[PDB]
């Protein structure tokens, strides 16, 4: 998943 | 320009600067640092560039080199790359940008000169990469123009394995092939003008990232460029 934007 | 050096091992590192994370280390290049206890340290980028300048209009070469890569759990991340770029060029953001970009910027190609084939153990969700870990050449974006799935079996196998990398300079093609051990064999090739991106001077070298759980060592490299005339 996502994980620093 | 004409350039080549020869490194059998690291013993000597006579003409490497390291930059952000990068040290040398048993006879290799640890491209991302480790803590006093020998677990990699999260979110950390490193260089690891051979230190003199050349140039690329009229010019071919091949490059290659040994690396492992050593992991402490399930889910390693990022990777490394070997990249070409000018000679100023900083260690940029730590993760999945692999130490070569920065986020504002890091998918406009317009706002980039960097040319890479990335070595990929962490799928970002952020720029929604393909759903696999992944060697990829790189043109001034962290979106790999071209991509190939990197086999888990490979990744994980701590095996040292070998990247061959090379430009023609006529056709204008980059090429890498890599190899394991009795593991799999990877083939991507790229039509693009580095003697364009790059007018003046750029250096070669490594970039790694983390992350989390993985650290990146270069055991060996060589090099030779040679003009097309
Ligand atoms: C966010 O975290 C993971 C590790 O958990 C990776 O480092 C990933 O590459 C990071 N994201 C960005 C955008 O750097
Ligand atoms: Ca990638
Ligand atoms: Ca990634």
């Amino acid at each position: 998943g996502v994980t620093s934007a | 320009s004409e350039l080549s050096f020869n490194y059998p091992n690291f013993q000597s590192v006579e003409d490497i600067t390291f930059q952000g994370g990068a040290s040398p280390r048993n006879e290799t290049l640890q491209l991302t640092p480790t803590d006093s206890n020998g677990i990699p340290i999260r979110q950390r980028a490193g260089h690891a560039v051979y230190s003199q300048p050349f140039q690329l209009r009229d010019t071919s070469f091949y490059t290659t080199f040994t690396f492992v890569i050593r992991t402490t759990s399930n889910s390693p991340a990022d990777g490394f790359a070997i990249f070409i770029a000018p000679p100023d060029f900083p260690v940029k953001r730590y993760g999945g940008y692999l130490g070569l970009f920065e986020p504002n910027t890091a998918t406009n190609t317009s706002a980039n000169k960097v040319v890479a084939v990335e070595f990929d153990t962490w799928v970002n969700t952020e720029w929604k990469e393909p759903r696999y870990r992944h060697i990829g050449i790189d043109v001034n974006s962290i979106v790999s123009v071209r991509v190939t799935r990197w086999q888990d079996k490979d990744v994980f196998s701590r095996s040292i394995a070998t990247a061959h990398v090379g430009y023609d300079g006529i056709s204008k093609i980059l090429t890498a092939f890599v190899t394991y051990p009795d593991g799999g064999n990877y083939v991507l090739s790229h039509v693009v003008d580095l003697a364009e991106i790059f007018p003046g001077d750029v250096r070669i070298g490594f970039s790694g990232a983390t992350g989390q759980y993985e650290t990146q060592y270069i055991h060996s490299w060589s090099f030779s460029s040679t003009s097309t005339n």
